[PDB]
Formats: C-alpha cells, sequence, structure tokens
C-alpha cells in the first residue's frame, strides 16, 4: 500500500555536526553512513534524526 | 548492574525496551519531567501503569 506521512514525533537536525556543503559545482558528492533503529523507530544519517 | 541505568539522559529507554524484550515496563514511578517523563511513558507496557 502507499502510506501518506501524517506525523513525526521528533525530527532533530544538528548541521553543526552535520558535514558542510559540497564545494560549488561538485559532481560526485559523499555518502553518509544511515542507520535505522526499530527499537526506538529513529531513522539517523549525519546530523538528521 | 543490570538493574541500574542514568539518569542524565534518556538513553535508558533503549536499554530497558530491549531488556523487557519489548514488553515494557508495568508500573512506573515517575520523579524526573521533560523528556524523561516523555521516554517513561513510552516504556509502559499495554496494561502499565
Amino acid at each position: 500500500h502507499q502510506a501518506l506521512p501524517t506525523l513525526l514525533e521528533s525530527v532533530t537536525i544538528d548541521p553543526r555536526v552535520h558535514p558542510a556543503q559540497p564545494p560549488e559545482g561538485t559532481t560526485e558528492f559523499q555518502v553518509l553512513p544511515g542507520k535505522w533503529d526499530p527499537v526506538l523507530q529513529i531513522a539517523a544519517a549525519g546530523g538528521v534524526e | 548492574d543490570r538493574n541500574f541505568c542514568s539518569s542524565e539522559d534518556c538513553s535508558f529507554e533503549k536499554y530497558i525496551r530491549k531488556e523487557t524484550k519489548g514488553s515494557g515496563v508495568d508500573v512506573v514511578i515517575n520523579t524526573l519531567r521533560g523528556k524523561f517523563l516523555k521516554a517513561s511513558r513510552r516504556l509502559l507496557s499495554k496494561k502499565g501503569k
């Protein structure tokens, strides 16, 4: 089925711990590891949660 | 030592949830407030108080 989000209990954005914007005109971008936590139901990657 | 957690941060939620195998805690005697209170209710079992 198609699930439409209706409520995000928490969304934390912390750019200070996030990598800076890629140099201008970048063609290859970096990949940040991400993890899904079923116990707490947190999708975390970089400085976002 | 497995029965003790820390009051400094809400890291007990993951520990207790994992240790209870997702069942939660039947009774929560809550004194802390703020995010600790929110994390405490989130550990309640289906019939938890």
